[PDB]
RNA sequence: UUAGGGUUCGAUUCCGGAGAGGGAGCCUGAGAAAUAGCUACCACUUCUACGGAGGGCAGCAGGCGCGCAAAUUGCCCAAUGUCAAAAAAAAAAGAUGAGGCAGCGAAAAGAAAUAGAGCCGACAGUGCUUUUGCAUUGUCGUUUUCAAUGGGGGAUAUUUAAACCCAUCCAAAAUCGAGUAACAAUUGGAGGACAAGUCUGGUGCCAGCACCCGCGGUAAUUCCAGCUCCAAAAGCGUAUAUUAAUGC
RNA sequence: GAUCUGGUUGAUUCUGCCAGUAGUCAUAUGCUUGUUUCAAGGACUUAGCCAUGCAUGCCUCAGAAUCACUGCAUUGCAGGAA
């Protein structure tokens, strides 16, 4: 059983230092996994900036001003992962954690109602005793009495006003979809082809906007809406289109003249 | 003499923390022909005239940085509302600066020595 | 244990230090520029040698590669500033005509000097090293500072100086 | 370390495995065949009014031994983490040789002081020249002279958990200080390889030098001294291993 | 920097090693140092033996207080040992 952390060790998408430090905080499990999520501490020590340090973020949490899936938390270390609304009411903002274009972490701000609104992809479904189907998600979310068209690896629609499931989105066909994982992180396009081959990991050819298709792997599809004008939640800062390396420089060339 | 030497203090940014109900500031100064170092008292009243603080009680500062060359400084500030607030939320050196910490606790070592030998006796 | 902290070595001693062909280089440059030590001649040596190995690499290569496009720019623009090359030059062969001296020259020391600000360059080394010069406002006291094309007409004096 | 191909190293900060004097067995626990948990044997080892009872530093310091060879029985939980019934504070601040800080530290690595300038005299080179003379550049020198600054001293202070280091300063009314700038750079070399002596004294196949080639038998460019000059420089020699040199 | 310099001979051209040569967070060692910035540091020779001290304990608003424990209170409250 571990215990402990090392700061490079642990992921540089915490944008830890190599000084500074030896140690970095290893979270109690929970919805996501150990890579792909980032401990509270983490958030609202250097991003947010409402501690800096160790000590202040226990003071807050602890005490309780904080809540992610609309429910308070008196925990000090806690996953947030992906699709993860957070509000501090006490500010009165309410994050959504995302997958930025680039392989960073967004923290992008919603509408109130919007804020009710989450999105849980679908891993197994199986029925349980006495014939009461489940679902059950990535985030370990257990969906009582799914509708009888949920497949695997498709989304539900998830009130946290009060917990319950409205209709569904598929993976089928061509629909905007966006990437968890796989260094091709918060980049979003239609899907154009999915690919099988049995017995291995199924390959999926996703097209984005203004072309320049690609390839990422079936378990990284995670569904948005069934269109891109009828999406139900927010992109980040980039749309989900990467750009070459010489525009890169150039732009933030052009910036830096001012 | 040819002069007076006169302590300048300007912010840059600027937060409202109202989760711990204070303010974060970072600091610059500037101190045109002042000699040597700026002392915090000073600092501390040109803060109070700017953010329309009633005391230095409240202004509680830690850390200078002295840039190579000339008078420079810059650093990094915090005010609170209420006093309360102050002595209860902040870090016991920063207080003791002002002169509001605690008593130091009695040596490391004697604790331990004495906390091992609690774990003998069974009264 | 458990230090993250780089180091490097930034200038190395050419091999046969006996050559007196070498020598003299050696002298001419560090008298007329009045260099400390040898030292100084190689730590300028070093960092253009590694300059001219990629450029040398990018070259080579056809065009429209990433490698030449992107770090070809990069090159070219950091010899535009301090002024080793001039705006008029794009190869990546004006990159490889570049030699010791003109690093050299583009030092606070000799920039002083030629500035008009001292009457020697060993006497714009103490200029630098007594507080009381700037390089436009901001007081540099270490001579092998190397001084933009845009900030070598702007060195002025220290406003801690006697002298200003 | 190498242009390339390669060559060689990995005890050691991160990850993985294994171990806690040598072996084996076991309990508890979700997880252990745990060793600052237990049981036994063996090699050691500490107390005892000798009836008995203990010990395991390859945890941090420290001691002995070992070898060519390696730091303080220091300060702190402020930071970074962890453990917990646990936010802080309220009379009222949990623990941590994990970890941070300082001491020691020419392994290694970055920056940089030991001077700079005007007059006079001497020397060399170039140009012009009536050969008298003038101009320019560089060097050296006197009881030559002028400014400026750090090493160092101190603080209205500041850094830090506390205190230092760095930095900023010598009044803002009020605060130090170089002229042989005694605040004085050394370690190896000058026959060849290999940058630098047509030197002077002493020694005379002795003493010694010499990686190698070779020097010394009274005429020493190499030894033993002095002066002179050279290379690198706050670093420079020597030993061993390894890599380049090697298409050996 | 893709580097061949001395040594076999009366003189010469080869083969061929030896010696010279530059690095090493690679260790030891001699001599010498006025400051700053950054650091490895009992691995190598015995995973040899160890004096002494210290090195994981922990409770709020919320599991158990009649310390014959302390204050405020006067058959009521708060701290609070182990």
């Amino acid at each position: 059983t571990k215990k402990h952390l090392k700061r490079l060790y642990a992921p540089k998408d915490w944008m830890l230092s190599k000084l500074t430090g030896v140690f970095a905080p290893r979270p109690r499990a929970g919805p996501h996994k150990l890579r792909e999520c980032m401990t509270l501490m983490i958030i609202i020590r250097n991003r947010l900036k409402y501690a800096l340090n160790a000590a202040e973020a226990q003071m807050i949490l602890r005490q309780g001003l904080v809540c992610v899936d609309g429910k308070p938390r008196k925990d000090t270390k806690y996953p947030v992962g992906f699709m993860d609304v957070v509000e501090i009411p006490r500010t009165g903002d309410r994050f959504r954690i995302l997958y930025d274009v680039k392989g960073r972490f967004a923290l992008v701000k919603v509408g109130e109602a919007e804020g009710n609104i989450k999105l849980l992809k679908v891993e197994n479904v199986y029925t349980s005793t006495g014939r009461i189907p489940v679902a059950m998600t990535h985030d370990g979310h257990r969906i009582r009495y799914p509708d009888p068209r949920t497949h695997r690896g498709d989304t539900l629609v998830y009130n946290l006003k009060e917990k319950k499931v409205v209709d569904l989105i598929k993976s089928s066909n061509g629909k905007v979809v966006m990437v968890t994982g796989g260094a091709n992180r918060g980049r979003i396009g239609e899907i154009m082809s999915i690919e099988r081959h049995p017995g291995a990991f199924d390959i999926a050819r996703l097209k984005d906007a203004a072309g320049h298709e690609f390839a990422t792997r079936a378990s990284n599809i995670f569904v948005i809406g069934k269109d891109m004008q009828s999406v139900p939640v927010t992109l980040p800062k980039q749309q989900g289109l990467r750009i070459n390396v010489i525009q890169e420089r150039e732009e933030k060339l052009i910036a830096a003249e001012a | 003499q040819k002069k007076k030497a006169e302590v300048t203090v300007r912010t840059s940014q600027f937060k409202v923390n109202k989760l711990l109900n204070r303010k974060q500031f970072i600091v610059e100064v500037n101190h045109p022909g002042w000699c040597g170092t700026v002392p915090a008292k000073l600092i501390r009243s040109r803060l109070a005239s700017l953010y329309k603080v009633a005391d230095e009680n409240q202004i509680s500062v830690f850390g200078f940085k002295t840039k190579f060359g000339g008078g420079k400084t810059t650093g990094f500030g915090l005010i609170y509302d209420d006093l309360a607030a102050l002595k209860r939320i902040e870090p016991n050196y920063r207080k003791a600066r002002l002169g509001m910490g605690k008593k130091k606790q009695p040596a490391r070592k004697s604790v331990k020595e004495r906390r091992n030998r609690n774990k003998k006796i069974r009264g | 244990m458990r230090n993250y902290n780089n180091f490097n070595r930034v200038w190395k001693a050419p091999r046969r230090p006996f050559e007196k062909e070498r020598l003299d280089r050696e002298m001419k440059l560090c008298g007329q520029y009045g260099l400390r030590c040898k030292r100084e001649i190689w730590r300028v040596n070093m960092t253009l040698s590694k300059m001219r190995r990629t450029a040398r690499l990018l070259l080579t290569l056809p065009e429209n590669h990433p490698r030449r496009q992107l770090e070809g720019s990069a090159i070219m623009r950091r010899c535009h500033d301090y002024g080793f090359l001039e705006e008029e030059k794009d190869k990546l062969d004006y990159v490889l005509s570049l030699t010791v001296p003109d690093i050299l020259e583009r030092r606070l020391q000799t920039v002083v000097f030629k500035h008009g600000l001292a009457k020697s360059v060993h006497h714009a080394r103490v200029l630098i090293l007594q507080r009381h010069i700037a390089v436009a406002k901001q007081i540099v006291t270490i001579p092998s500072f190397i001084v933009r094309v845009s900030s070598e007409h702007h060195i002025a004096f220290a406003d801690a100086s006697p002298f200003g």
